[PDB]
RNA sequence: UUGACCUCAAAUCAGGUAGGACUACGCGCUGAACUUAAGCAUAUCAAUAAGCGCAGGAAAAGAAAAUAACCAUGAUUCCCUCAGUAACGGCGAGUGAAGCGGGAAAAGCUCAAAUUUGAAAUCUGGCAACAUUUCUUUUGUUGUCCGAGUUGUAAUUUCAA
RNA sequence: UUGGAUAUGCCAUAUAAAGCGCUUUCGAAGAGUCGAGUUGUUUGGGAAUGCAGCUCUAAAUGGGUGGUAAAUUUCAUCUAA
RNA sequence: GGACAUGGGUUAGUCGAUCCUAAGAGAUAGGGAAGCUCCGUAUGAAAGGCACGAUUUUUCGUGCCUAUCGAAAGGG
RNA sequence: CAGAAUUCCGUGAAUCAUCGAAUCUUUGAACGCACAUUGCGCCUUUGGGUUCUACCAAAGGCAUGCCUGUUUGAGUGUCAUU
């Protein structure tokens, strides 16, 4: 069973050739399944399929992290690299421009803010 | 599938005419020619021109669709558009009389470098050294003409700068091999890194504008050659250890010779040929073993053909033969029933119209 | 000076797309490669007879594989040159390919080397 | 600042080589262009710019493209008596 | 002949945005008939069902071109009360609010109309830096060029002055 | 993971900005909009409560509203587009 | 047994579809309509090409004149 | 049911929970044109092979309205220069 962290400490070329080898093993196992295979081989089919998924996942994480680094501190980044919370949230006013105030309101709040007070009994 | 329409592949697909290339690239003809000069893009004639050009046989120039495709992603085209935008902004500033922003725009005038263009045009520096001769011929030709309104004085100054730097490099490296004196001028020949290069350097004379050439083509060729020549000299100085650009100021054939020159000889060529082989040169300020002087009336007194013949042959020539007032030896260029039956025995089998080639030539 | 009664709109410069970012962070891997083209060979009695008679292998093939992609996938997966490909979509909705091998190779050894006999 | 080629590169397929010279100069004995006694007498060739410009045009307008006794048969008619 | 400006186009131009679904509640538009009148045409059903458009977690309304006629009250909303009342109605069947009063909750304000004229002080965008993060996904600041703008962007004032 | 205080350090050019005080002073205030007639539709709104169409179309202590039409004169009240 | 159960089975450059247009449907331009949508189909549209030139004040000049869908019996 | 195992000197079973990284076929507001047609196209880059002007494959794209800006224009619209 391929361990995902051991995958993470390998190169893209090594991951690519391991993916091709894993695909070749999966092809041979499916050949056994159609020709009549044993329970051990049929059980190895699912493990090989999951290993291929793990290889493809690890490759994708490396590719997307490389894209994030390349597009770091850039004004425009790929749409899949941007936030996706909800469409409405994206359209909403940002906290900076929601807190923008006119010079009139700044002076009013500077000089006459809500005072903390209390009443004697 | 379907009946494929005729003319959808083959010559009609890979060859593209000049007008269609203009439309494809959205360039003017002037811009297209400039790109074709800067890059390596030349017309390529097909074997079946009628098939390539629809059905017509009128003379059209063909370019590879691959070459026209490659020019689509060239940054120089964008710089042409950016300069056109800049020029239009300058026209606005001058028209509205805003001299301050006119000076600001002139300072921020967009320029481009041929760093990339040289790289793909000459993949290796050996190739660049191979195709350098036309550049040297042009710059040495324009290094002597008077500066006019059409040509930039800066470009003229850069011509002599590049020419002087290369001549100094050859002198200090002793890379000169042959030198020919012809009516055209002086043809130098050098061998550096195994590459053979020959170029012509004309005399400085009071020429005149031919009034038939387009300096726009000269301008783009000059800027390309200056860009090419600058990096070539930069590689040469760095390879031999010196810094570039410098502050302008039989390898032992003439080593023990202190040549002195008179006021009638091409001192630019004489200094080059003598110092290329270690010879020391002295000259009159207005511009001793041997005194070069071609005047019929006046330190043995010799003539420049003696030096040039010595350069060509790698052997000291005859000073007495080349003495003043004596006939000059000619100057040589250093780089230069059965039969009848066979005549009518031409019954085919000689391929198609092939043997007459050799017979005629 | 106009010699035509019609006014055609002038041609303007059409700049090509020069985006400030890529819409996709990473280009997708080829989604239909050789291993996804070939699923598994068919080993029915009719398939076996085609092996021994027509020198033709029979494969269960992806739906979106054409005759060109089947040929390259077979050449890359098995290093055998097919001379013809015939495809059908079986009544269960799966593509079946008859790969006729070249006269220099025999389908019997190819079948044993695959191991589905 | 004017560019002076401050950096190197190491950290046209067919050039159509120009024709060479055919040994015509001031006073060659091969054939007799014009003969001149001295180099000073020789004027400046006015058309040199024109030929150089013609070379410029050929660089980007001219298309670039880059023993015979076997062709006759060997019937040997000499021995043919008739 | 060059230019300036206005207007109008084009681009797979740089960067954005709109649609569709859900629709209990919310804002409009459009809009019936069954039914009641012991018939029926006004009326009623009903400013309803269906149809159409557009939002939010609430929406709408909201700081008086508001009541009142008092010793005056004081944005809006909801609740109880006014009140099945005043009024409307083949004055027939039927329909029908509001002020005050009590409470829940409370919060106020922003422009246009002014010469900055001893200085468009305002703003978008590109580029280059730094910075910040629900976040390498977010949000900015500074510099500098192009632009928008005098047919008016800032500061200043809003009737309570 | 947030909140409001604190306990401090640093950047903060308050030449500035603002509240209050009396002025023999001036004081800009939204138009095919108010309003009027008429026609539909609405309302509890009754010589029209709102809305909409069309015609006519102001004003400057002016213009709304004070739930019976109209003219004149006062009094309150509010300050629309 | 056309039932029931398990398997197997349909191979195309040349046969059809695909291509073409028919009657007709139908976006765009525009005009209606509170709207849903309606009318419209070269119309009150700036509705797209093509060739020349040493390269033109190295900021392009000079000429030349209709979507789409719709036929497995039509066309091919 | 088969099957493995994880030793039990753990990075680890599980049709487990949880979930902030990804994947997400053909579609559909559905966006290249269509669609009782796995139909018809175009643009850029790249690659492939006993075949290299051919053929094929892969990746990324090409809807409409509108807004700010950019670039390229149009006009017997207003004028200066001349």
């Amino acid at each position: 069973a391929l361990k995902t962290f051991e995958l993470r400490k390998q190169s893209q070329e090594n991951l690519a050739e391991q993916l091709q080898e894993l695909r070749q093993e999966l092809a041979s196992l499916r050949v056994q399944k159609i020709a009549g295979g044993s329970g051990s081989k049929l059980s190895k089919i699912k493990t090989t399929r999951k290993d291929i998924a793990r290889i493809l996942t690890v490759i994708n994480e490396s590719n997307r992290l490389a894209a994030r680094e390349a597009y770091k501190n850039k004004k425009y980044i790929p749409l899949d690299l941007r936030q996706k919370k909800t469409r409405a949230i994206r359209r909403a006013l940002t906290p900076y421009e929601q807190s923008r105030k006119t010079l009139k309101q700044i002076k009013k709040e500077r000089y006459f803010p809500l005072r903390k007070y209390a009443l004697k009994a | 599938a379907r009946v494929k329409q005729k003319g959808k592949a083959g010559a009609a697909r890979i060859y593209i005419t000049r007008n269609q290339a203009l439309k494809k690239l959205q360039l003017t003809l002037a811009d297209f020619r400039r790109i074709c000069i800067l890059k390596g893009v030349y017309p390529r004639e097909p074997k079946n021109k009628k098939k390539a050009n629809k059905g017509s046989t009128a003379p059209v120039t063909f370019y590879y669709t691959k070459d026209i495709q490659y020019l689509l992603h060239e940054p120089i085209v964008q710089k042409f558009r950016e300069y056109k935008v800049f020029a239009r902004k300058l026209s606005k500033a001058l028209g509205k009389g805003e001299l301050e922003t006119a000076k600001r725009l002139e300072a921020r005038k967009p320029t481009y470098s041929l760093d990339h263009i040289i790289k793909e045009r000459y993949p290796t520096f050996h190739d660049a050294l191979k195709d350098i001769d036309d550049a040297l011929s042009m710059l040495f030709l324009f290094s002597t003409m008077p500066v006019t309104d059409k040509i930039g004085a800066a470009t003229v100054a850069n011509c002599e700068r590049l020419c002087a730097e290369f001549q100094h490099y050859v002198i200090r490296s002793n890379s000169l091999r042959k030198a020919f004196l012809s009516i055209k001028g002086i043809y130098y020949q050098a061998e550096i890194f195994g590459e053979q290069i020959t170029w012509i350097v004309p005399y400085k004379f009071a020429q005149s504008v031919p009034t038939d050439v387009d300096f726009r083509i000269m301008h783009t060729f000059l800027e390309f050659y200056q860009a090419l020549m600058g990096f070539v000299n930069f590689k040469l100085y760095n390879t031999l250890g010196l810094r570039y650009p410098p502050k302008i100021d039989n390898t032992s054939l003439f080593s023990n010779f202190t040549f002195f020159l008179s006021r009638e000889v091409p001192r630019f060529s004489l200094e080059f040929v003598i110092r290329a082989f270690g010879g020391k040169v002295g000259w009159d300020p207005i511009l001793i073993t041997h005194h070069i002087c071609d005047r019929p009336h006046i330190r043995i007194y010799i003539q420049p053909q003696w030096v040039y013949d010595s350069i060509n042959k790698g052997i000291l020539e005859r000073t007495d033969l080349y003495a003043c007032g004596a006939t000059l030896p000619p100057h040589l260029s250093p780089f230069v029933k059965e039969e009848k039956e066979a005549k009518e025995l031409s019954k085919m089998m000689m391929s198609n119209k092939q043997r007459k080639l050799y017979s005629k030539l | 000076v106009r010699t035509s009664t019609t006014f055609r709109r002038p041609k303007t410069l059409q700049l090509s797309r020069k985006p400030k970012y890529a819409r996709k962070s990473v280009a997708h891997a080829p989604r239909l490669d050789e291993y996804k083209i070939i699923v598994n060979p068919i080993n029915s009695e009719s398939a076996m007879k085609k092996i021994e008679d027509d020198n033709t292998l029979v494969f269960h093939v992806h739906l979106k594989a054409n005759k060109f992609t089947i040929k390259e996938a077979v050449r890359k997966l098995y290093s055998v040159e097919p001379v013809k490909i015939n495809t059908l979509i079986r009544p269960n909705g799966t593509k079946k390919a008859f790969v006729k091998l070249s006269a220099d190779a025999d389908a019997l050894d190819v079948a044993n080397r695959i191991g589905f006999l | 600042q004017s560019n002076y080629a401050d950096h190197d590169l190491w950290a046209a397929p067919a050039p159509k080589l120009p024709p060479p010279s055919h040994e015509e100069s001031y006073n060659p004995p091969e054939e007799y262009p014009k003969k001149y006694k001295s180099l000073r007498v020789v004027p400046a060739y006015s058309n040199l710019i024109k030929e150089k410009f013609e070379r410029c045009l050929d660089l980007y307008l001219a298309p670039r493209v880059r023993p015979e006794s076997l062709l006759p048969k060997l019937p040997t008619p000499s021995e043919l008596r008739p």
